[PDB]
């Protein structure tokens, strides 16, 4: 293990609407730059980094897709686990160190349909569970696989339909990384039911941060991703499938 | 070497893990989350109106050796909700016990 001494932390007193009362977590511990921190409170990572107690200023995740899996993930602080991923890395730089955000060249379903046509911007975040992208763009998106709206930018997809709709691949450093529809959509479960959610749903993030895409545990369950803060960069791998 | 921190999976919707906040450290579950900067976790002064401190694992500085105190005021706005409390400074272990 590590202990990271004199860290800056908030004791939370207040938590106003419903979303904290049933999530399975206590808190949270962001990973991102010192830019987009709350009171200018140095995080946990820098922290880590400047009492030198990792040698690669890096880490890691894995996150299982399959919900029932043993371990649900990993994260590893300064390395990357072989355990998780095949073949090698490919590396993108931070275009803004607020975010770990970085340029995205396209979105294209396999039956024609393009979107962030001439290259936009997105972030890569473990703390947003699906695909994000514009409200408009991804309505375009959810007609073209047949789903359906549900409420606050979600849609839904039969699931008997799910095995037949067309693969999404986001074009990323000129490369292609397939989405199949296993893996970018989702069981839910409530009081005894079971349904398919769509793994992306459509946001607004206004300006002067926005419009941003968000690639979200949909795509990072299926690439292995390296954070690399010696070099501003974020690595994606095929993890193990 | 590198550190492993396991983690948990709910419903491929919720990924955490434990770690440990004072001396000796107190467990907490966390999202590691690389779309945010601050760590926090629910204070045993959290407020009765607080509904999800109920139920949810409290910091109590009170029992930590390493803890000092800060008291500065904050709020976060998350895209997924809101929260306030006051700043502490602590050791943070990752994970909670190795
Ligand atoms: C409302 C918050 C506190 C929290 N939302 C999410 O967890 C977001 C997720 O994306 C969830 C995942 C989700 C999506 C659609 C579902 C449909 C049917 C049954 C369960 C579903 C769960 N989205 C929503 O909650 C949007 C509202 C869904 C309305 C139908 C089910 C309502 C009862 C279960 C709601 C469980 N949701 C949550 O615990
Ligand atoms: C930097 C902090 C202050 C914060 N970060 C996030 O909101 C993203 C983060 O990953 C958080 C981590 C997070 C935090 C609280 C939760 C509470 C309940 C359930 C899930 C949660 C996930 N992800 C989300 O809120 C889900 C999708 C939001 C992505 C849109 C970001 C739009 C900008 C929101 C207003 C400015 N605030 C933020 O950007
Ligand atoms: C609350 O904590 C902050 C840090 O999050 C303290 O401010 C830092 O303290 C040292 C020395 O006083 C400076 O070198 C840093 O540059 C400060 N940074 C920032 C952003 O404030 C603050 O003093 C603490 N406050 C109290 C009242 O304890
Ligand atoms: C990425 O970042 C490094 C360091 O900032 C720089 O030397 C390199 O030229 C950049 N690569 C690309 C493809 O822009």
């Amino acid at each position: 293990g590590v202990k990271v001494e004199r860290q800056v932390f908030g004791e939370a007193t207040k938590q106003p609407g419903i979303t904290f009362i049933a999530a399975k977590f206590d808190g949270i511990l962001g990973m991102a730059y010192p830019r987009i921190s709350v009171n200018n409170v140095l995080p946990v990572f820098d922290n880590l980094m400047q009492q030198k107690l990792v040698d690669q200023n890096i880490f890691s995740f894995y996150l299982s897709r399959d919900p029932d899996a043993q371990p649900g993930g990993e994260l590893m602080l300064g390395g990357t686990d072989s355990k998780y991923y095949k073949g090698s890395l490919s590396y993108l730089n931070v275009t803004r160190k607020a975010y770990w955000q970085v340029h995205l060249d396209q979105v294209e379903v396999a039956s024609g349909l393009t979107l962030c046509k001439e290259g936009c911007e997105a972030i890569v975040d473990t703390g947003t569970s699906l695909m994000v992208g514009p409200v408009d763009e991804v309505r375009e998106l959810q007609k073209a696989i047949g789903a359906v709206p549900l409420i606050q930018g979600e849609y839904m997809i039969p699931c008997e339909k799910v095995s037949t709709l067309p693969a999404i691949t986001l074009k990323l450093g000129g490369k292609g990384y397939k989405l199949s529809p296993e893996d970018y959509t989702l069981k839910v479960s409530q009081a005894g039911k079971t349904l398919c959610l769509s793994g992306f749903m459509g946001m607004d993030i206004p300006p002067p941060s926005g419009p941003l895409w968000i690639l979200g545990d949909v795509f990072i369950g299926r690439y292995y991703t390296v954070f690399d803060r010696d070099n501003n960069r974020v690595g994606f791998a095929e993890a193990a499938r | 070497g590198p550190i492993p921190e396991v983690l948990k999976n709910y419903m491929d919707a919720q990924y955490y893990g434990e770690i440990g906040i004072g001396t000796p450290p107190q467990c907490f579950t966390v999202v590691f989350d690389t779309g945010s900067s601050n760590l926090w976790v629910p204070s045993i002064h959290c407020k009765l109106l607080d509904i999800a401190c109920w139920i949810h694992h409290k910091y109590n500085s009170d029992k930590s050796s390493t803890y000092v105190k800060n008291g500065t005021s904050f709020d976060i706005h998350y895209g997924s909700g809101s929260l306030s409390g006051y700043l502490s400074q602590d050791t943070v272990s990752v994970p909670c016990q190795s």
